[PDB]
Formats: structure tokens, sequence, C-alpha cells
């Protein structure tokens, strides 16, 4: 926050401070919640004809 | 032999003579065609013989 300092009427005329805007970054990751499965190609077939 | 065919062939075994009833003999392919993709890898060429 800037801070407020004050000044007589008349008084001189210093400065006072400033806040201070920081950029924060994030990024998405290069990284996943992935999950991978490898069906037997037989099996989708199979189990479309076989499968209660 | 009685109405029997008695096809031969090289590759059957040496001293021996099947008497096969080929309505009840059968081969079954697995028919995994349909959990094929669309883009072109898997062609199914029928297969060839030849009786002689």
């Amino acid at each position: 926050q800037g801070v407020v300092g004050g000044r007589t009427r008349t008084g001189a005329l210093a400065n006072d401070t400033q806040g201070t805007i920081k950029g924060a970054s994030l990024s998405v990751p290069d990284y996943y919640i992935k999950h991978q499965f490898d069906v037997g190609k037989d099996e989708i077939v199979n189990s479309d004809a076989t499968g209660k | 032999v009685k109405g029997i065919p008695v096809v031969s062939d090289i590759d059957c075994p040496a001293n021996k003579m099947y008497l096969l009833n080929l309505d009840k003999l059968a081969i079954y392919s697995f028919d995994q065609s349909d959990a094929d993709q669309s883009n072109g890898k898997i062609t199914y060429i029928p297969l060839r013989y030849v009786d002689e």
C-alpha cells in the first residue's frame, strides 16, 4: 500500500511510498493426470458379442 | 469308396487315411474386423487355396 504522510497547508512536498504490484505467474503443468489402457482388439468384438 | 471321395494330399500323415464328414468339420475364424480402425492399416485379403 502507498503509505500516506501528510503535510501542513504550505509545508514541504516530500514524497511518500507507493504500493508494489507483483506479476504472479503460474503455468498449466507439463504433466497429465493420464490413464491409458490397451484393449485387445479381439476382446472388443468378442465381448460385444458375448457380454451378458 | 462307397461314394466317399478319397482326395489325397502330400501333407497328410503317412500311414493314415482320415474319413471326414465335411458337414460336421468346420473352420471358425474370429472376425475381429469390426474393432478395426477406419484408417487403412488393415486390409483382410481372403486366403487362396488350390486342390491340385
